[PDB]
């Protein structure tokens, strides 16, 4: 109950269907993120979790605070996406990976990763020729780049280097949680 | 009086009086194609001052 | 039409939000659920693994709301909600003045014991104002910026200031930069706020009384942050300014907030003021005058009160066609409007084009008829700032057309409770809401019939009604008429036009009984615009005449006969003496009293009405001439009757 | 009872713009057996106008 909290308002809908029949909905605009952002002024230095686990959706109920609060974990982050914002099943990126690209392409290198972390995209090697990397366009050569040499990630563990690095969140240490939507309340009833 | 003049426009036999006909003075001639009644909306709003 | 490439169409909710009526979202569930997929084999039941469809529909339905409503109030044109309008419209450059407070220009006569030059009248000098419904209380009122004063020959002060509604307040706060500072209260007109930084000025952004050109930083910005509560915030700069942006305050300063407390739009009565001032040896000498100016006075003006859902729509989307500038016709409008607004109902601004520049601007306050002045040179000066800089905005006011009622909407005695006065005056606003409504702005029209159906909206007991009707024009000049002026606009009903009252003077001297003498000034005069002829003729008279004073020679020999010219009733001797042309199927009127060659001394006052009555029901508008019915100003013609029905 | 703004507001309904109408009524009362009159009768009420 600490989204909610407010009242159903009424929501009209009349700029679609005129005379169109109010129903009281769940109060969703507030800016409550805003809330969130000035009352945690002063409570911060929240630590980095580091997560650990794919853990599902909601580790609120084991880690700080655990009344299955589901968030002040989103808010962390800024999520925009409450699915995939969070990481995922190791598996479950791989399954994301196909739906990506299962129109078109199929599977495919997206770039090739240079030792020091410099990324190519679409940049091509020829075996049984020179060793040095050209792009998927001007087959005609004569434009080379990156006379060295790297490795390709292809698609798969893309995704997964992708979401693996979505592992870190703010916790507000069990500690203050309390203390803090002992805070968070008090803004909200300020302005009214 | 004017010396060393110059040649500016055209607009056939050169008079003052039919230079001016009916005096423009500073309105504006939009002067291109058109019926003149689809556009003449839409050139107040959005453009002109 | 005629291609069928031109169709398009207007905003347009696509198919895929909409949403649901319950019932075919069950159906396309079914369709996916049961078809192209499973071919059921499910482990519920016959009926359940049926039943179960629907327990899961309702779970749609709800998130095909709560969840798609989302995108409703995303987009401007087709949100509600008004959070998400106001808070979507800044990024426009709007704001939609939360309130506002009613404001006036008084002359104070005052004088100081001191007898010292220059004598000030500081920013507050606390004042106190009816604006009457009837007397009991005051509200308040503020002068809030400056002025000064000169002594002149006897030795006394025209310190004439502005003032604002409410009183003021001052919240002095220290910017911890993670503190979105704020003010709470339900107030607080963003027109008028000053907020200094702890050394002086800070003329902020969003609103210019001067624009400043250059002056880079020490700007600051006013929004929303939905809630009624007005944000402050400060800009990304540095100034260790840097390049470009808000001066920023430096991590701790006393930043000081005055706004004013306005009251609200309850004050536009204004009338009498009193001093309240207690400064030093000025000894407010009153002899306060509230409209030193010009023509008729309503009081104050303005007020506000929050702008309404519809109006900052419209106003909302405009101001992406101007950026801040007005080069355009259409923007002069969004420009006077709720920046200036709220002391303008209705603008329609044009360009004459035989007069070039002076780009004029017709407005009608809130407060019915004229602006007055002030309240026009005040509407003058945030333009041209903003303006094409040669061309010169002008107020010059619409052509009103009223019209006189007499209506009587024959109520029944059984049903009533308040009886007659509180319908007498519900019966009004409900006539006066007809024209905010519809017939209060430009280009269109109103219907008689129309009226009376608010006007039997009144409450129940109010059954049947009627009216006659005249379209009253009024003139300003008089004496002449303009060229190829004073037009109806509408077909006139030929034997109309019907004169006003006007008056003589000179005659002789005509003493009377009791005290010296008199000037004659008895003996009017009126003018009838007769009946049509072959096409349209018709000409018309100045009026009754008795003998004596006049020009005859060869061009007056004063008649239009004992024929239609329908006759003023006095003594009057008839006589009357043609004038001018009034051709009626174009409609005309002329004048020019030159004609017969009097002296303009010989008349009283001008500014007289005429008033025809229309020939079709309903009257239309054009070039810019409102009709517009505003009774508290102008009682002079409404007349209703109540005669009732006892059943 | 019949109110002339009564109905003008059902006529102004017809469709969305009929911006308005107005109307002239004559009352008419309708008697068989001319060339008498039942000795009192054709009484309709609200009085007329003359002539």
């Amino acid at each position: 109950m600490l989204f909610t909290f407010f009242d159903p308002i009424e929501y009209a809908a009349k700029t679609v269907n005129k005379n169109a029949p109010t129903i009281p909905m769940t109060d969703i605009f507030r800016n409550y993120k805003d809330y969130f952002k000035r009352a945690l002024a002063g409570y911060r230095l929240r630590t980095y979790y580091i997560k650990g686990s794919p853990r599902p959706e909601e580790l609120a109920n084991a880690i700080y605070g655990n009344p299955q609060l589901y968030w002040v974990l989103l808010m962390c982050n800024d999520n925009y996406d409450p699915y995939y914002g969070w990481i995922t099943s190791q598996e479950a990126a791989y399954q994301a990976s196909i739906q990506k690209y299962k129109n078109v392409g199929g599977d495919q290198i997206v770039y090739h990763v240079n030792e020091n972390g410099e990324k190519f995209y679409n940049l091509i090697s020829y075996d049984d020729n020179p060793y040095v990397w050209y792009d998927k366009g001007d087959k005609a050569r004569k434009y080379p780049q990156y006379e060295g040499a790297l490795a390709a990630v292809d698609t798969y563990e893309a995704a997964v280097l992708e979401n693996e690095k979505l592992r870190q969140i703010k916790i507000i240490a069990k500690s203050d949680i309390n203390s803090f939507m002992n805070d968070l309340i008090r803004i909200m009833e300020k302005s009214y | 009086e004017i010396i060393r003049g110059v040649k500016g426009k055209d607009l056939l036999q050169n008079n003052i009086d039919y230079i001016n006909r009916s005096r423009s003075y500073y309105v504006m001639k939009i002067k291109s194609n058109l019926p003149s009644s689809r556009w003449k909306s839409d050139v107040i709003r959005f453009v002109h001052p | 039409p005629v291609n069928y490439q031109l169709t398009r169409t207007a905003n347009a909710i696509p198919e895929i939000f909409v949403g649901g009526t319950f019932a075919e979202i069950k159906q396309n569930l079914i369709e996916w659920l049961n078809g192209q997929n499973e071919f059921l084999d499910y482990d519920f039941e016959g009926s359940r693994l049926n039943v179960l469809c629907d327990l899961l529909a309702y779970n749609t339905l709800y998130i095909q709301q709560f969840g798609n409503a989302a995108v409703y109030e995303s987009f401007m044109r087709t949100a509600n909600l008004r959070s998400s309008v106001v808070q979507a419209a800044q990024d426009n450059g709007y704001l939609p003045t939360s309130k506002s407070a009613a404001q006036t220009e008084i002359m104070l006569t005052c004088t100081d014991a001191l007898n010292r030059n220059y004598i000030t009248i500081p920013r507050g000098t606390r004042f106190l104002a009816y604006a009457k419904d009837t007397s009991v209380n005051p509200y308040n009122f503020v002068s809030r910026e400056d002025v000064i004063a000169i002594r002149d020959k006897n030795n006394q002060y025209f310190p004439r200031l502005k003032l604002a509604q409410g009183r003021i307040v001052r919240t002095e706060i220290i910017y911890d930069k993670l503190t979105p500072i704020i003010i709470y209260d339900k107030n607080i007109d963003r027109n008028q706020v000053k907020l200094y930084v702890d050394g002086a000025e800070w003329i902020n952004w969003t609103r210019k009384s001067m624009v400043h050109a250059g002056s880079t930083s020490t700007i600051y910005y006013m929004r929303e942050t939905i809630d009624g509560n007005t944000e402050f915030y400060f800009g990304e700069g540095e100034i260790s300014a840097n390049y470009i942006g808000g001066l920023k305050p430096t991590q701790n300063s006393t930043i000081v907030i005055e706004y004013i407390s306005t009251n609200g739009a309850d004050a536009n009565g204004a009338v009498g003021f009193s001093y309240a001032d207690t400064l030093t040896n000025i000894t407010v000498i009153n002899i306060n005058e509230n409209p030193n100016d010009d023509p008729d006075f309503v009081g104050a003006d303005g007020g506000g009160d929050p702008e309404d859902i519809e109006r900052i729509r419209e106003l909302g989307t405009i101001k992406r066609e101007t950026q801040q500038r007005c080069v355009t016709a259409t923007d002069y409008d969004t420009f006077v409007s709720e920046r200036f607004g709220s002391i303008i109902q209705a603008v329609q601004t044009f360009t004459d084009s035989t007069k070039p520049g002076y780009a004029f601007i017709a407005a009608k306050p809130k407060s019915g008829l004229y602006l007055t002045t002030v309240q026009r040179e005040d509407i003058k000066n945030y333009l041209k700032d903003y303006n094409l800089a040669p061309i010169t905005p002008s107020i010059i006011s619409p052509n009103y057309l009223f019209i006189k009622t007499n209506l009587k909407v024959t109520y029944a005695l059984n049903k009533l409770q308040e009886s007659e006065q509180w319908l007498e005056g519900q019966i009004i606003d409900k006539i006066d809401r007809y024209y905010t409504e519809d017939v209060e702005i430009f280009n269109s029209s109103f219907a008689k019939s129309k009226m009376l159906t608010y006007v039997d909206d009144a409450d129940h007991s109010v059954i049947g009604s009627s009216a006659t009707i005249q379209m009253v024009r009024e003139v300003q000049n008089f004496y002449k008429t303009p060229e190829a002026g004073i037009k109806y606009n509408n077909q006139i009903k030929d034997r109309s036009m019907e004169s006003n009252t006007f008056s003589f003077n000179s005659g002789r001297k005509v003493v009377n009984p009791d005290t010296g003498l008199e000037e004659d000034v008895l003996y009017d005069v009126r003018i009838v615009s007769t009946d049509r002829d072959s096409k349209g003729i018709g000409k018309v008279i100045i009026g009754p005449f008795a003998s004596g004073d006049v020009t005859e020679n060869e061009n007056i020999q004063p008649y239009t006969g004992n024929d239609f010219n329908k006759l003023a009733n006095s003594d009057g001797r008839d006589k009357y003496y043609v004038i001018g042309e009034i051709n009626y199927p174009a409609d005309v009127i002329y004048w020019n009293i030159a004609k017969i060659n009097l002296t303009s001394e010989k008349f009283e006052v001008q500014t007289i009405e005429l008033y025809s009555d229309p020939t079709d029901d309903v009257i239309f508008t054009r070039d810019g001439s409102l009709i517009v019915f505003e009774n508290d100003l102008r009682p002079q013609y409404l007349t209703i009757d109540l005669e009732p029905i006892s059943q």
